[PDB]
RNA sequence: CCCCUGAAAAGAUAUCGGGGGUGCCCAAAGCUCGGCUCAGGCGGGUCAGAAAUCCGCCGUAGAGUGUAAGGGCAAAAGCCG
């Protein structure tokens, strides 16, 4: 994987019509809704935070793949599974390509440079506007300070400037 | 006991139940010659010419191609349909399961094999054949929903229910429904 | 790769109707009757594709020269070049504005 | 119906009285239309010219109109038809119309139909109707001997059964076995009032 | 050569840009007239069955229309004669 610098930036046209894109990736994200998830439970929650993004660009799958995982890891060891409900809010749909001379993967990949620059796929990304809401908590007002936390970690894995914004539900 | 006096007559001169028609119906496989002893058979026992009834799709396992006939099937109306749907009753015993009716008057029952209708003759040459008979009941005014010109659709009170279809089959031709 | 250039190549957006349009149009515009100096408009109808002008003369008004059979010749322009378009009532409406 | 992707038929379709495949075919004609319909007691004959915003009816009767000639058969058999295509093919000559295109709707036109008893009638009168020469109805039918034949065999067979199946023609006072005879008589009533008034 | 996209709501518009197709096939798959209604679902019906022919109800096209893609089409442009 190239750093994530080279695919942070909005250039382009969306590229999600995974029927006319020949090898998209799947995703790899195994879930997106985590802790207590049925509605009747969480109507015991009151609070909500929400990592909101700063910056229009598009995030990695494997950044919200890590942004997920740290998060729900410190919600379960702190908060307990029983007492929150953590949403990632976006979805990969975005397709990224990369130009890079390889083999089983085409004949026109086997000419080098910018000659059929048309990239191949090489993963998959979120395409984010500023407001945008990235993960959604709603929890107990008992465990705000455990809630930043978590949501402090989440950012510190993504490619855009984020804020945390706690309002009642 | 003829078709214009076999009416089920409620409190309205224009809500009778009659029977509106009698289809007779054998499905053979593939063959014209079986088919041609099975149309045979169907001109002589209701005295009506039947028609031949194509297949409407070309099913491999069993043997058909769209467009061959595959059928046949003859209507009968007014006093053929009486005079044959007596015996067709008498074949089975006069009687019908309540089942078998549909919510919309029809009623449609078997015959496996047709030496049970009396007036015929076991025969080693049309050889054995079943049957299916349907018996449409319909209240006057079903021209609504058939005619060329302003088709509409029928009041809902003006249809045959299910209940009327029975009790026409009890209390007009004398069947034992169970 | 060159744009094709068929009778009808960008045509997907002008040949679409809405729900609502699907089906036979009404028949009001075969009914018109032009003459000579008659100002009409082009308004191309998707149903009837064979007979329509070319997607080039959409939404411009034309001059009704004469008749032919059925079919109005019409005069119109294609930026500075004169064009004669044969079409039948079908594909024309009457222009109201002078 | 259900939904908004959901199309509701023109409202004459969907009543089932216009098929607008047939009618647009009539309209390239640019010609009048003789509209000829039938309903269970009268017959309907009208000359149209189609406009933009609805057409327009330059004449236009039904069978009710015979009453004034002293019509005594019935309302619209094939002898009823003739006649009234006759009224509606001066009535339209008096307006200027020298030729028409027949239009029968939903009727299908089998061969000696009323709705070409109608179209006799109207080329009769001067107005020019082009057709095949196997459809109209033979001039027996045209003056009801077949109706007349009917009655006469009925009662020697059945003498009730003439006398229920024909009850309003007895109360009109004209027997259905004299109808060839009262069938000339309207005709030729019908036939001096409007050459006197073309005359005129 | 052809369709959609790129193409920025008139027109034009390129890249070894993206997704596809073409060098045919059909005496019918061509012309016309009439009748009919499709995919699918439900109820009843002798073998018979998920699927055969029969009776009924619902069914905006979810079918079909030789062949790419886009467009059109329901007393039809589909199906049968
Ligand atoms: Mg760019
Ligand atoms: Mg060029
Ligand atoms: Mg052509
Ligand atoms: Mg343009
Ligand atoms: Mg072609
Ligand atoms: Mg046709």
């Amino acid at each position: 994987a190239r750093p994530a610098r080279c695919y942070r930036r909005i250039k382009g046209p969306p590229y999600t019509r995974e029927e006319y894109i020949h090898g998209a990736p799947m995703i790899q994200i195994p879930k997106f809704d985590m802790g207590t998830t049925s509605a009747a439970a969480r109507a015991a929650f009151t609070m909500v935070a929400k990592l909101v993004a700063e910056e229009r660009g598009q995030i990695r799958m494997q950044a919200l793949e890590a942004a997920r995982q740290i998060s729900s890891k410190y919600l379960t060891k702190y908060v307990g599974d029983a007492n929150y409900y953590l949403r990632l809010n976006v979805v990969p749909h975005h397709v990224l390509r990369e130009n890079r001379m390889l083999a089983m993967a085409g004949a026109d990949r086997l000419q080098e440079g910018m000659r059929l620059a048309f990239g191949s796929p090489a993963g998959r990304a979120a395409r984010v506007e500023p407001g945008q809401v990235i993960f959604y908590v709603e929890f107990k007002p008992e465990h705000l300070a455990h809630v930043k936390e978590a949501l402090r970690r989440a950012a510190s894995k993504l490619p855009i400037p984020t804020r945390i914004v706690v309002e009642p539900k | 006991m003829k078709w214009k006096e076999l009416v089920l007559v409620k409190d309205h001169p224009m809500k009778r139940v009659y029977i509106e028609k009698v289809v007779v119906n054998i499905g053979v496989g593939t063959g014209g010659e079986r088919l041609e002893k099975a149309a045979n058979l169907l001109r002589e026992l209701t005295g009506a010419e039947p028609s031949l009834r194509r297949a409407k799709r070309s099913i491999k396992d069993f043997g058909i191609r769209k467009g061959e006939p595959i059928g046949v099937a003859v209507t009968l109306r007014r006093d053929k349909a009486v005079e044959f749907l007596m015996r067709a009753l008498q074949a089975v015993g006069n009687r019908i399961k309540r089942s078998s009716f549909d919510e919309r008057g029809n009623v449609c029952f078997g015959i496996k094999e047709h030496i049970m209708l009396p007036g015929v003759k076991y025969d080693p040459a049309v050889g054995i054949w079943g049957m299916d008979v349907c018996v449409r009941l319909a209240k006057p005014g079903l021209r609504v929903q058939l005619r060329r010109r302003r088709r509409s659709k029928v009041g809902k009170g003006q249809l045959v229910t299910r209940e009327e279809a029975v009790e026409f089959f009890q209390k007009v031709l004398g069947v034992q429904v169970d | 790769v060159k744009r094709t250039h068929g009778y009808r190549y960008k045509s997907r957006k002008l040949l679409s109707k809405a729900p609502r349009e699907r089906g036979m149009s009404g028949l009001s515009r075969l009914l018109y009757e032009y003459k000579p100096g008659d100002k009409v408009v082009i308004d191309i109808d998707p149903t009837f594709i064979s007979t329509a002008p070319h997607r080039r003369y959409q939404g411009k008004v034309g001059v009704v020269i004469g008749t032919r059979g059925r079919a109005y010749v019409i005069e119109t322009y294609i930026g500075d070049k004169k064009k004669i378009i044969i079409t039948t009532p079908e594909h024309l409406r009457p222009h109201l504005g002078g | 119906a259900r939904g908004a992707r959901y199309k509701v038929p023109f409202r004459r379709r969907r009543e089932g009285v216009t098929n607008y495949r047939k009618r647009r075919k009539l309209l390239l004609s640019r010609k009048p239309r003789l509209v000829v319909r039938k309903t269970n007691k009268h017959l309907i004959a009208q000359i149209v010219i189609a406009r933009p915003h609805g057409d327009e009816t330059v004449v236009g009767l039904d069978t009710r109109v015979l009453s004034k000639f002293g019509w005594k058969g019935d309302e619209n058999n094939t002898s009823a038809a003739y006649l009234l295509g006759l009224i509606v093919g001066y009535k339209a000559r008096a307006k200027g119309i020298k030729e028409a295109i027949l239009d029968i709707g939903l009727h299908r036109p089998t061969p000696g139909a009323r709705v070409f008893a109608v179209m006799k009638g109207v080329i009769d009168a001067g107005v020019e109707v082009p057709h095949g020469e196997e459809v109209v109805p033979s001039e027996e039918r045209i003056r009801g001997e077949h109706v007349a034949e009917y009655a006469k065999r009925l009662k020697e067979e059945a003498p009730e059964a003439y006398k229920a199946r024909f009850s309003r023609y007895l109360q009109r006072g004209l027997p259905p076995e004299e109808l060839p005879s009262h069938f000339e008589e309207v005709k030729k009533k019908i036939v001096e009032y409007y050459e006197q008034k073309l005359a005129k």
